[PDB]
């Protein structure tokens, strides 16, 4: 029914359709409409029910999380289709370094038209009617990615690592974190922005970014197929899997396909959605190639940093540094987490690993050498809210230093 | 010199051996020294040594809800054992194999007084109980008779089942969670209602049964390591929580008047604790679970995995720790049936801890009786009660997940 | 540029100067910014910024019972002063010489509303009081009338006596203790009974 293309790939004609569709989307007062559609993600929280007790609708820090957002994108796509969008919503490939913020989203005014009328760009932003606030974005230039390889950006590295994981659960943990980065980048400090859990859904970038993440997640399933394991089946988070995903289950969403799809178990087969992607590729590697690419990574030994993510109450940035037994320390790396008060707290069942290895090497510190005197690796954590003071470390669990045996289950060739 | 002590089952002990224990413990109780019993009891709970003894916020000394947990306890038993040897007890601390069904409580612990033929003077069993100096109270024990042998059939026991599952986990961390909780059951069983007893975290150390139970628990851990050895994984090395293992555990670490034992102090590092025999010259007469041999056990374990199973997962905040939790599966339309129960030991004094991962319980058998399908939707109602009867608000507690662990089809391709 | 501001006694202030203060403070109250009044008030007491704002044990920001005490307060006044100047107040914060006996409270602070000849619109004195956003309450003041001039003879005043003794101390630390306590008297005098006022440490900052 539908193909998804990159934002850059979008032609003017294609974009023009999108431009109009969103405009009409905004107009749609109905529940299917954009204002209503946005609330599904977060505030206002309709999620448990309209009743006062409420939590954020979206599932985060949960394995259901990719399912929900995936479903969420379809809702918009269907909306646009109703609106007459010619194409599926595009995805903003974050992984590649961004010379500049995409024109379609960036331009505040959409001047081009046969009419040559000047209008606001629905893509640029939207406003929150309930809050009567307006969306805002504070972006860091740093997003323009610079890296040694150039190709391997932080997102690329993080995404790739997630990619190499048979375990879905393990995949999701890594998968979600990479996803988090964009919300932080665009939102910045702004309370009302992507950076905020409730507010974020309002920004139209949200759909674009999510399209990409969804695209990547889909690739993972395809990769899994390449691996030969069932893409559909999920080992853990079964409890979560069963639960129907509101508000999709609810009548509020007119969309029929979403309703049946509400169980996240069903969400896995994207094909049921009937939307496809122009190509399934991550950074130039084919699915086949990527599988090949990941195996080589396994050959090398790696050291990991383990994160136990309790979740922070306000959206928060965490910083990591590696310190020598002496005073010296290095910026190990940073990860972002997004969560509102509404978030209805979740915790990661498993450890979130980050590849310390590169940095340690920069340290000219081997995994063998001893980081701290008490236990071999003790590090000082730093956690900050997007705004506000630091959150207490004490609650947080101790750092884990991981050494990883490269051997998976891969033989160069079977016999014939 | 006979340095290597042997831990045997309590039942096994000859009267000569029993007599030695009776005498040794009695002397042990008397020992005023730090090495003495009262002082030793302090390590586990109140009085709380864990931040420096002269010091305000006093939280309990014991690693609970941590991977470190078996290491600390293992050290603790040795500490007691060494003390008895000083007393002149010939053997090692005996282990009460609770897993097996008990016709009755062991006579050694159970009877109030030992009338010994040595002279004929009738003396209260030091084994029976001890008194807490701190609180002017005596340890008490109230145990549910129900623990008495009532197998579904033969060997099958709740403990055996619970322990067995723990045994299956390859990774230590996963093993520990299952492992720890099973450990909790005995405390609850023996202590029962009384506020002063095995039931309470602070009190438990005082009861002499504590050592016997832990000896068994340590024994179980040892078998796990042997099983891991059989598995091919190095028993001593632990993949997870490498960092935590390095840090030493107090009070053993104090290595001062507080801890006389040199052995334990060196041993404080949990990494060291793994190789029990060399470091701690103690052994178990047999490392076996039930009738099964180690190789026997592994084979048996594989059998369980082969079949599909359903589990409920619990995230244990373990905040209102001393309490019993019982959960039952209730049909949508029909009856409820007791799913099973687990116990958490925790005094107010204990420091807060939370499980990184979920604890799994095998729901499957009960559902089968219900003839409930895995697919069918049932609701699990779980109630936690304090040791004293009372209802604790479950609402804050996160709902348990229900997970199905299927065999993947019958994977034709990987294995013939 | 007239950077150097001058602090004068409140009584001294001319109506022109007074008007400037009235306007400036009013704007000052409005200022949402961190620079704004509400934010500035926070420094002294609640909300308690002193361990990092995002943070649990919140103890009050002010140095009290410490030698540091006059330094901190001195900085605080300047902070307010700078704020008013941004508002466009010509002068410096005026000082109410409490040591001298007061026939009555100063008119600037005292009267409820200023009817200014500027246009004739009757406006509540921003000087009179402010409202605490944090607690949904307004600052109040109850003062003992007794403070009114009643000298044993002439100049002799309790405050003068108390201040004088502080003055005598050569060493700063000894000076500070006497100095601080004398300082305390006004808070008590103005605040009196009300829980929201000069009397309470948290509340005091709010009152102008
Ligand atoms: O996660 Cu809910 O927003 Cu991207
Ligand atoms: O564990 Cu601390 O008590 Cu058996
Ligand atoms: O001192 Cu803090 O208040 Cu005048």
């Amino acid at each position: 029914n539908k193909v998804r293309h990159d934002l850059s790939t979008l032609s003017e004609r294609d974009i023009g359709s999108l431009k109009y569709a969103l405009s009409s989307l905004q107009a749609d007062t109905s529940a299917d409409g954009f204002a209503a559609i946005a609330s599904f993600h977060g505030l206002p929280a309709k999620c448990n029910d309209s009743h006062n007790n409420e939590v954020a609708c979206c599932i985060h820090g949960m394995p259901t999380f990719p399912h929900w957002h995936r479903l969420y994108t379809l809702q918009f796509e269907q909306a646009l289709r109703r609106h007459g969008s010619s194409v599926a919503v595009p995805y903003w490939d974050w992984t590649k370094p961004i010379h500049n913020i995409p024109h379609l989203f960036t331009d505040k005014e959409y001047y081009d038209v046969w009419r040559n009328k000047v209008m606001p760009n629905p893509f640029a932003r939207g406003y929150v009617p309930s809050h009567d606030t307006y969306t805002v974005r504070d972006v860091q230039e740093g997003l323009f990615h610079l890296t040694s390889t150039g190709e391997h950006s932080a997102l690329l590295n993080q995404a790739l690592l997630a990619l190499e994981q048979h375990d879905y659960c393990d995949f999701a943990v890594q998968f979600e974190v990479m996803h988090n980065t964009i919300h932080y980048l665009v939102g910045g400090p702004q309370v009302y922005s992507l950076s905020s859990l409730h507010y974020a859904s309002y920004d139209p970038i949200f759909f674009i970014h999510h399209s990409f993440v969804d695209k990547v997640w889909a690739v993972w399933q395809a990769l899994q197929e390449k691996r030969g394991l069932p893409s559909d089946r999920a080992d853990c988070a079964v409890s979560l899997m069963t639960q129907n995903m509101r508000p999709f289950h609810y009548e509020i969403n007119h969309n029929q396909f979403t309703k049946k799809h509400a169980v996240p178990n069903d969400v896995f087969k994207y094909e049921l959605l009937g939307y496809r992607y122009d190509n399934l590729e991550i950074g130039g590697m084919n699915l086949h190639e990527i599988e090949k690419e990941i195996k080589d990574k396994q050959h090398h030994v790696r050291v990991f940093a383990g994160f136990l993510l309790h979740g922070i109450r306000t959206s928060a940035d965490v910083q990591f540094q590696i310190c020598k037994t002496s005073e010296d320390c290095h910026h190990g790396g940073q990860i972002f987490v997004l969560g509102g008060t509404k978030e209805m707290a979740w915790a990661y069942n498993r450890l979130f690993k980050y590849d310390i290895t590169h940095a340690l090497h920069d340290a000219h510190i081997t995994p063998e050498d001893v980081f701290h005197p008490s236990e071999p690796f003790f590090i000082k954590v730093s956690v900050t809210a997007v705004n506000g003071t630091v959150l207490p470390a004490s609650i947080l669990h101790a750092p884990t230093i991981i050494y990883e045996p490269g051997l998976d289950h891969h033989e160069d060739h079977h016999s014939s | 010199p006979r340095s290597r002590l042997i831990r045997k089952n309590v039942d096994r002990l000859s009267p000569e051996e029993m007599n030695e224990l009776r005498k040794a413990l009695a002397l042990l109780k008397e020992d005023k020294s730090a090495g003495g019993f009262q002082q030793l009891g302090a390590f586990h709970g109140e009085p709380k040594w864990c931040p420096s003894p002269e010091a305000s916020k006093k939280f309990a000394c014991c690693v609970h809800g941590m991977s470190v947990f078996p290491h600390w306890h293992r050290l603790l038993t040795v500490q007691s054992e060494n003390a008895l040897r000083r007393h002149g007890y010939d053997g090692a601390l005996p282990y009460w194999d609770w897993t097996s069904p008990l016709n009755h409580l062991p006579e050694l612990a159970d009877h109030e007084k030992y009338v010994d033929p040595e002279d004929g003077v009738e003396k209260h069993n030091p084994w029976f109980d001890g008194h807490i100096d701190t609180v002017d109270k005596t340890t008490t024990r109230s145990v549910q008779n129900k623990l008495f042998e009532q197998p579904e059939f033969g060997h099958y026991t709740s403990i055996a089942k619970q322990v067995l599952l723990a045994l299956e986990q390859d990774n230590f961390c996963d093993f520990e969670i299952q492992y720890e909780i099973a450990h909790n059951y005995i405390h609850a069983l023996v202590g029962g209602a009384q506020p002063y007893g095995m039931a309470s975290l602070r009190y438990t150390a005082f009861d002499p049964l504590f050592y016997l139970h832990h000896s068994n628990t340590d024994r179980i851990w040892a078998i796990w390591q042997a099983l891991q050895k059989y598995r091919g994984k190095p028993y001593n090395v632990a993949n997870c929580a490498v960092t935590s293992m390095r840090e030493p555990l107090q009070p053993f670490g104090l290595s001062a008047n507080i801890n006389t034992d040199h052995v334990t102090k060196e041993h404080s590092v949990p990494f060291n604790v793994f190789d029990y025999k060399t470091n701690f010259n103690y052994e178990y007469d047999t490392l076996e679970f039930n009738g099964l041999s180690i190789s026997q056990l592994n084979k048996k374990l594989e059998a369980i995995k082969s079949q599909d199973r359903f589990f409920a997962g619990f995230l244990l905040s373990g905040f209102k720790k001393s309490s019993l939790v019982k959960f039952n599966i209730c049909t949508d339309s029909s009856n409820c049936h007791p799913a099973g129960e687990f116990y958490l030991l925790g005094d107010e004094n204990e420091m807060p801890w939370a499980y990184d991962r979920v604890f799994k319980y095998d729901i499957t058998e009960k559902l089968h009786d219900l003839k409930l399908h895995a697919e069918d939707h049932f609701y699990i109602d779980y109630e936690v009660f304090d040791l004293k009867p009372a209802s604790l608000g479950k609402d804050l507690f996160k709902q348990p997940s229900v997970i199905h662990e299927p065999r993947i089809g019958h994977h034709e391709g990987e294995v013939y």
